[PDB]
């Protein structure tokens, strides 16, 4: 017997009934910034909107300077998005809400500096890898990053003169937009500000009726919201200036912010190339590394394109998201390419020669065979349009690779005849406990034992039978369904619960050895630690020190499976 | 009484035990090995966050003696930390509540 | 058919049905079978867009008819069965015209979550494993 007490020590059963979401955002809070940040991060992920009143009151900090302080601290993290609520009748005050996206910097960081380093086009000299790596550390840690305090901090003129070279290249990139109202305000509330001044415009003894007046009203505010979100999401008005007998510049005066979605398209293609490395052979999936290198910093949304979020989409007539979405995929001709263009960023090392064999010189109607057999795969990786140009759906794609994904999840964690029950339930709609024996052919007692391991998770949902007036699943048969969209709720559940549980572990492990990690990271000890430690310590401090190095490894592991069932 | 409710496949001796093992354990293939990629981003880890640690962005504070002693007298301090409202800012940035904290 | 037998469902005979009916696959389909990754990821190669490089239902009844090796015959419907049982486990993927391809096969019979035999876990008394069951 395990003790109770026993129990609780080395089981960590107390932060199980933790909900995930609120565990990992409050470990990386905690971790990162302090403790007082961690409580507050953690009040506002219970609840999501309150004023500094609220917080003052809800937490054992009441000081309301000490509130204020981490609240900007917060801000500047981008951890909170806030508001102004107009009161009327008396004082009007604020709400603070909590930004998801302000922390997946603090979780996506080594990921972060590791795109901005690699994904650059010149990389053998070794002075420009620190550089943009110092620089993409500073601009993540510090948030808002000012060109007038930066170029006044450097020192040398010849230095400066190639800084300001690298802003430019990131804000055109899209690793640099201009911060405002949109990062810091959040969906609802910025519909519900432009859904109802349309209604309060309109004239009255109109012709029309309150159905058209709606309908008219949407198109209204869907209009006004796609521009002023199209507007800052990329653009040329942050350097569109050119100074006289200089260069082109970013203005000196306003702020740099780093962006995660270039991050995130950056990752969900390294995803796709993962993918390719494992099943098609490295002559012809060395393009797809390309393939999708020039068309991603162009591409389209992942999940929703922001109107999907504070607003219903619809009742009947529900197809008109996708429907315009798909819609705008296809006559968006930025993303379509031909096989002259695709040309001029091959690199040589690629030779696209015995890529092909026809039977049983970086030449277009090669590359374009690769195109034609990427389209014509049994993933729907392209779609072909027009002879000769095709295009990249994602209308089509993400379900079926998500699918892809959660299916060889569940094979990895489980068997192979898990894997074949989990596909005949996929695959077969509607299975019952006799469509499983006539679809698998496999042993009952193993495919069974599958079967109630399969269960317990949110992959297979199961339907009562009735067969009375009485409802009751012990007299009659029950077949199976399916019901996905559970299934990747779950898969995200317990991968943001894991990933918060090695957060908490290593915030345990500094909690342990806060002395030694306080020592360590000190200047003189920064470099000179083989004569200053003494072998036992040395011993226990190079052992926890692995130990993190290994766990480490282990979240950046984990981190390449929950982002993509992140998405829609 | 139930106890003659066992189904015909079920072993009459591994029920009554019960007492599900303390944790659950199956490894999953994500404690894979460590390279080179996988200790520098290790130790890119270890310097970000211990950067803003270092920096200002801490708001988790919570030897204290009545006199300050000759020895403190004429002393090398721990550190000019830079403060919250040292470094400048942006105030369009910010709700109009949060600004008196700002030594403009 | 012939999955019928003792009132069992013969363990040890199925899965010589189902290995073999693939193993013609990659021996017909890939332009040299598997001695094609037998030198390295960037040496062998792919077949042309054009090129009928698949398999089909005929070629498949043809080879378990003339292998002999289960002493019994398939009717068309039961070699569908059979390369339907086998498209789950990622065996194979169904495309029209009921044609068929391998994709990892050679791989996975020797983070990139599509295969995990390369990567060995800890298999050490160390701490900080993580586990997929361990939340429920």
């Amino acid at each position: 017997l395990v003790t109770p007490e026993d129990v609780m020590t080395i089981s960590s059963l107390e932060q199980r009934t933790l909900n995930p979401d609120l565990f990992l955002y409050k470990e990386l809070v905690k971790a990162h910034l302090g403790e007082r940040a961690a409580s507050v991060i953690g009040m506002l992920v219970a609840l999501g909107r309150l004023s500094v009143r609220e917080l003052v009151e809800k937490i054992d900090g009441m000081d309301v300077d000490s509130v204020k302080t981490t609240l900007v601290s917060l801000t500047q993290l981008r951890c909170v998005k806030y508001l102004q609520e107009t009161a009327i009748s008396g004082k009007k005050t604020t709400y603070y809400y909590y930004n998801e996206e302000g922390i997946h910097i603090l979780l996506y960081s080594g990921l972060i500096i590791d795109e901005i380093i690699t994904q650059m086009r010149v990389n053998d000299e070794e002075e420009h890898k620190q550089l943009v790596a110092e620089i993409v550390q500073n601009v993540i840690s510090l948030g808002s990053l000012t060109v007038e305090d930066y170029l006044s901090s450097v020192t040398s003129d010849s230095m400066k003169y190639t800084i300001s070279s690298l802003f430019v290249q990131l804000c055109e990139m899209g690793y640099l937009i201009q911060i405002s109202k949109l990062h810091y305000t959040p969906i609802e509330d910025l519909w519900q500000f432009l859904y109802e001044k349309h209604y309060k415009n309109i004239p009255r003894n109109s012709p029309l009726s309150d159905l058209k007046k709606r309908s008219q009203a949407k198109m209204n505010a869907k209009t006004d919201f796609a521009k002023i979100i199209n507007k800052p999401n990329e653009l040329s008005q942050i350097l569109t200036v050119d100074p006289k007998t200089s260069l082109r510049i970013v203005k000196p005066t306003v702020s740099l912010t780093i962006n995660l979605d270039r991050f995130m398209k950056g990752r969900r293609s390294k995803q796709l190339i993962n993918l390719a490395k494992t099943r098609v052979g490295s002559v012809t999936a060395q393009v797809y590394k390309i393939a999708l290198r020039l068309t991603e910093q162009k591409s389209p949304k992942i999940r929703d394109p922001l109107t999907q979020t504070g607003l219903l989409q619809d009742l009947e007539e529900a197809k008109s998201f996708q429907d315009e979405a798909e819609l705008v995929e296809e006559k968006t001709p930025g993303l379509t390419f031909n096989a002259i263009d695709l040309a001029r960023h091959l690199p040589a090392e690629l030779d696209l020669r015995g890529s092909l064999l026809s039977r049983k010189p970086h030449s277009a109607s090669l590359i374009n065979s690769h195109l034609k057999i990427l389209a014509s795969s049994n993933f729907p990786f392209l779609n072909e349009t027009k002879p000769g140009v095709y295009y990249v759906p994602y209308s089509k794609l993400m379900p079926v690779l998500k699918s892809s994904v959660y299916e060889y999840v569940i094979a990895s964690t489980l068997g192979p005849s898990a894997m074949r029950l989990s596909r005949c339930i996929r695959d077969n709609k509607l299975v019952s406990e006799k469509i499983i024996n006539s679809t698998a052919l496999m042993k009952e007692k193993d495919i069974r034992s599958t079967l109630a391991s399969l269960i317990r998770y949110n992959s297979v949902e199961i339907q009562e039978v009735p067969r009375t007036a009485d409802r009751s699943a012990s007299r009659a048969v029950f077949l199976f369904r399916c019901k996905e969209t559970h299934s990747y709720n779950f898969m995200r559940q317990n991968l943001e619960w894991n990933m918060a549980n090695l957060l908490f572990k290593k915030e345990k492990l500094k909690q342990e050895n806060s002395t030694l990690l306080k020592k360590a990271n000190r200047d003189d000890v920064k470099g000179r630690e083989n004569e200053l430690l003494l072998p036992s310590e040395l011993n226990q401090l190079k052992m926890v020190n692995e130990r993190e190095l290994n766990v480490f490894a282990r979240l950046s592991r984990l981190l390449s499976l929950w982002e993509v069932f992140q998405m829609a | 009484n139930y106890m003659s409710n066992l189904p015909f496949g079920l072993g009459y001796g591994d029920v009554g035990k019960n007492h599900i093992t303390e944790f659950p354990s199956i490894p999953l293939p994500i404690n894979g090995p460590i390279t080179n990629k996988e200790r520098s981003l290790a130790v890119k880890y270890i310097n970000f966050g211990k950067t803003v640690k270092d920096g200002p962005f801490y708001t988790g504070s919570m030897t204290n003696d009545g006199i300050e002693r000759y020895s403190d007298k004429y002393l090398k301090k721990r550190k000019i930390g830079i403060s919250i409202d040292d470094h400048p800012y942006n105030l369009n940035l910010f709700p109009n509540e949060l600004y008196n904290v700002m030594g403009i | 058919g012939p999955w019928f037998t003792d009132g069992e469902l013969d363990i040890e005979f199925i899965n010589s049905l189902l290995t073999i009916v693939w193993r013609f696959i990659s021996e017909n389909t890939f332009p040299n079978g598997f001695k094609n990754f037998e030198n390295g990821p960037k040496k062998n190669v792919f077949y042309a867009p054009n090129v009928k490089n698949y398999s089909t239902t005929q070629e498949i009844l043809e080879f378990i008819t003339a292998a002999q090796v289960a002493n019994v015959e398939l009717t068309p419907s039961n070699i569908r069965s059979l390369c339907e049982v086998l498209v789950y486990d990622d065996k194979l993927e169904k495309v029209t015209h009921d044609c068929y391809r391998v994709t990892l096969e050679s791989i996975l019979q020797m983070f990139s979550i599509f295969n995990y035999f390369k990567m060995f876990p800890a298999s050490k008394h160390d701490k900080e494993v993580v586990y997929f069951d361990e939340w429920t």
